[PDB]
RNA sequence: GGUUGCGGCCAUAUCUAGCAGAAAGCACCGUUCCCCGUUCGAUCAACCGUAGUUAAGCUGCUAAGAGCAAUACCGAGUAGUGUAGUGGGAGACCAUACGCGAAACUAUUGUGCUGCAAUCU
RNA sequence: CCUAAGGGGGACUCAUGGAGAACAGAAAUCUCCAGUAGAACAAAAGGGUAAAAGUCCCCUUGAUUUUGAUUUUCAGUGUGAA
RNA sequence: GAGGUAAAGCGAAUGAUUAGAAGUCUUGGGGUUGAAAUGACCUUAACUUAUUCUCAAACUUUAAAUAUGUAAGAAGUCCUUG
């Protein structure tokens, strides 16, 4: 069968992290302990 | 817990796009490379056939441009139709070809145009453009505006164009976009244009649809029905239509109920009046006084 | 390192008015320009073709040549002791017409309907402007208008 | 006027939206596609992962999820076929601000489709987007605008919705 | 406070003046305007500063905001 | 006067929240044989104007509305500046003479106008 | 540095935020809303650009031939560039 | 006509920056609640809202003075037509 793909929008050209993707800014999903 | 956007600096500095984009009506990049004129030709206007269709209705106009507004030169609706015979399925691909083909000629009976250019008059579907006659007036030269329509092979503002070309209009374009061009095979098939023209494809759904699901057929076709109109028949309804166009295709507007200045009193009852200074001050007093 | 580009120092001449960015209003393209029009040069930063130098950004000249999307300006130019004509080629959305023919246009026009209405009353009328000059003698009344004694006021600080 | 049981503020499902987001890319990609096309009927759309990422170990254009669109009584079925698995049991944090829902199944052959060891079980993200009528305002071409604000939907409209046409309960 | 300033005077080249102000304050209005508006309900403390009544902008916001304000 | 099509200037026209809209138009709206295009007739294409609705779009009105625009016995002839002195001052700078002259601020008012063609209770 | 990152046409809208969906979490993919450009446009900085000049798709070689005119630097010479 | 310097502005974009106030912490910790409930409470720190003090050669909506381009006719305007 064809495979089409999901065709690509965005304008970042570049290869890095998405921006707001810290670590320690998440709840403590542990915090039930 | 994030910055609200819709601030006053937000509004200060938003620069609204042109009153009719906005309105998301014209395309001004497409506009300016139509209307933009040679400037060595100095005053002489370019001619669009600007081509609209509305749920109901076909407009095609002839316009140039000026810079206190758009002046129309010549105007065909497909209302006008029913004048020349064509009651029903006002927005077919066949009513764009008549829509073309009378404003085609109602715009060089007003040059005067007419014993030269008479246009293609055995329509059979061949690609064709209007050739100027040696030593003798050029064609009317117009150019399709079709706004922000998109462009597909088949669509119906072709059919306008067609119309207009076998019309006696210099207008010009390529057959790749007319219903029964082959791709794959780079040729017009004449047959299956020539189909289009005469509303075969309607027609064809007539027949195809009556003996095999009836009450679709007297939900649709009902005006058909009605009329003692079948499948056979249509063809020579905008066979006649064509004929009736090329005899007279003169403008005659619809008789008025009522005069301009009657509509205007009627239409007047009905619009809310914009407040005095005064009467919005009183409101805010009355308001204040009751909030103690 | 100095740098002298085609297109340097132009940082704020070539910038769109605020809140005037994006397409161009076509009353640019309808406009008509004849050989001996008198057009302002004001460059377009939207329009990188066709484009004047800085020099002649703001500039009057004389329409010379017109072709399909541009106009041939003359401009002269000191260079040194002389004038030289410079011959511009632009594309018209970097062009205006000058204001300045229209008002001495409608002078002409103007001057000629008074002079032949002064042959036709038997008279004569002087055309020529005049400078503004020295208003004559007038009488002030004051009812209602006793004059106020006004004096220097003392100094006071403000903060 | 501003009736509001007016016919044409009737809600209905826009559009289900069925998305597998396989972490990878090749034979797992492949099937499960293969298990949207026979969910749906359809061929499905092969979605690229937009930037790098090693904890998860994706990098850019590489094939990551598959999904695909179904729109019309086919959607409805789909639904209710995956309502089922979710026994009509949904909760008021699955409905966002928008009036849209949706919900995730763990296993596909709960849906109620054959079971194949050699394709496996993958798990599947419905979302329903409702819309009333007019909502080819917001998406012709010319003339293109924004709905009105009684016009619109959003929470309570759709959790009310729901609750009537399917006697579902919403977990508040 | 005026020998407070009058010491840190010392400590700067140039020449300064101590000026007692005319203003109730760090608030920009005279002191017997800012008694009217106090008096008048137009002024509300905000921590170490105040907000003033605007005679523009929602009604209903500036009435909720400053209740004790006697309209004229 | 309302509406449509095409426009000119491009917020006095935009934005937020409400309310109203007779006729006509526009619109949403229905269907998939055909031309055509999609993961998906959602967009796009074609067909019906037939089954329905002014709910939305659209238009108008409301807001001590935001913004924008304009005006000023508003600030202010202030800040700044051209020219001048064998002016002041240790200097930094300042005053004066003959000229030009802002911005913010304050207040008030306003909230699209208009061209061509067609149409309408 | 680039056969596209040149040319033409078409379709689409970006950064980001919010609200949601199994594994999935601050970061995967999907959906809606907001979003005047806060993105991107080979490479410095500046300008410019939103039904585009940006992202994606279709076709291409005008990055071709002849020799003149003009602008900048300027002597109004050359070279480069336009 | 053109201009973006002086001045001005920052409860206007960019950048810098002082202080509190009211809120959200639901996507900050500490302490104290609980036999285990993240569901509170006191607290600081974060953000958000309306304010607040002070700035910019390579910031800016605004924006001078001086200096600068053009025009003020007979080689012009108008009427007719080759």
């Amino acid at each position: 069968p064809s495979a089409p793909s999901r065709e690509v929008v965005k304008k970042n050209t570049s290869s890095k992290k998405s921006d707001a993707a810290p670590a320690s800014a998440d709840p403590a999903k542990a915090k039930k302990k | 817990m994030q910055k609200e956007f819709r601030t006053s600096a937000y509004h200060s500095r938003f620069q609204t796009p042109f009153r009719r984009r906005q309105e998301g009506k014209t395309d001004y990049y497409q506009r300016k490379r139509l209307v933009t004129q040679h400037k060595a030709k100095y005053n002489s206007p370019k001619y669009r056939l600007v081509v609209r269709f509305t749920n109901k209705d076909i407009i095609a106009q002839i316009v140039s441009a000026h810079i206190t507004g758009d002046v129309v030169f010549t105007a065909a609706y497909a209302h006008e139709l029913p004048r020349y015979g064509i009651k029903y399925g006002l927005t077919n691909w066949s009513a764009a070809y008549a829509v073309g083909l009378l404003v085609a000629r109602r715009a060089l009976q007003k040059l005067g145009l007419d014993e030269t250019y008479t246009g293609v008059e055995e329509v059979e579907g061949e690609f064709e453009l209007t050739e100027a006659v040696e030593d003798g007036p050029r064609p009317f030269k117009v150019f399709l505006d079709i706004g922000l329509q998109r462009t597909t092979t088949g669509a119906r503002v072709f059919g306008v164009l067609k119309g207009a070309s076998d019309g006696g209009l210099y207008v010009p374009h390529s057959p790749n976009r007319f219903p029964g061009w082959d791709i794959e095979a780079e040729e017009l098939d004449a047959e299956l244009l020539r189909k289009y023209i005469f509303g075969g494809h309607v027609a064809e759904y007539m027949e195809e649809l009556l003996d095999d699901d009836e009450e679709k057929y007297k939900s649709i076709f009902k005006n058909y029905i009605e009329e003692e109109i079948e499948s056979e028949d249509v063809e020579e309804i905008y066979a006649n239509a064509h004929e009736a166009i090329r005899a007279d295709p003169s403008f005659k507007p619809t008789e008025k109920k009522f005069t301009k200045e009657q509509y205007k009193a009627e239409s007047k009852k009905y619009r809310q009046q914009k407040l005095t200074r005064a009467e919005r001050q009183a409101k805010v007093a009355k308001k204040i006084a009751e909030f103690k | 390192g100095k740098s002298r580009g085609y297109r340097s120092g132009t940082r704020y001449a070539f910038q769109r008015d605020f809140k005037k960015h994006g397409a161009i209003p076509l009353s640019t393209y309808l406009k008509v320009y004849k050989v001996g029009d008198i057009v302002d040069i004001k460059a377009n930063g939207s329009i990188q073709k066709g484009m004047p130098h800085k020099y002649y950004h703001g500039k009057t000249g004389i329409v010379y040549n017109v072709t399909k999307s541009s106009v041939g300006v003359i401009i002269n130019k000191v260079v040194g002791n002389r004038y030289i004509e410079k011959r511009v080629n632009l594309r018209v959305e970097h062009v205006k017409h000058s204001a300045c023919r229209q008002e001495f246009l409608n002078r002409v026009k103007s001057n000629a309907a008074k002079k032949r209405e002064a042959k036709a009353n038997g008279e004569t009328v002087y055309l020529k402007r005049q400078a503004a000059k020295p208003r004559g003698s007038r009488i002030i009344s004051t009812e209602g208008n006793i004059p106020q004694t006004l004096a220097p006021v003392a100094y006071e600080t403000f903060i | 006027s501003d009736k509001s049981q007016n016919v044409m503020r009737e809600l209905r499902i826009e559009k289900l939206v069925l998305n597998i987001c396989v972490g990878e890319s090749g034979d797992r990609l492949t099937r499960a596609a293969k298990v949207l096309e026979q969910l749906s009927g359809q061929t499905p759309v092969q979605s690229k992962a937009r930037y790098t990422v090693r904890t998860f170990g994706i990098r850019r254009n590489e094939k990551i999820a598959v999904h695909v669109t179904v729109r019309g009584p086919k959607a409805e079925e789909i639904l209710e076929r995956g309502l089922k698995v979710k026994e009509y049991q949904l909760r008021s944090k699955n409905f966002s601000a928008t009036g849209n829902f949706g919900f995730g199944i763990d296993e596909h052959i709960d849906l109620g489709i054959k079971y194949d060891p050699s394709i496996g079980i993958y798990g599947m993200d419905f979302y329903v987007v409702m819309g009333r009528a007019g909502a080819r305002v917001t998406r012709r071409k010319r003339a293109r605008s924004t709905i009105g604000n009684s016009h619109k939907t959003n929470k309570e409209d759709t959790i009310q919705w729901f609750k009537t046409r399917y006697d579902a309960e919403v977990l508040d | 406070v005026i020998e407070g300033l009058r010491r840190a005077r010392y400590k700067f080249p140039g020449q300064q003046k101590i000026i007692i102000s005319k203003k109730w304050g760090f608030t920009p209005l005279n002191r017997d305007e800012y008694i009217a508006k106090k008096t008048n309900g137009e002024v509300i403390d905000d921590g170490a500063y105040v907000k003033f009544l605007s005679r523009k902008g929602n009604l209903e916001a500036n009435l909720q905001q400053f209740p004790n304000y006697q309209y004229s």
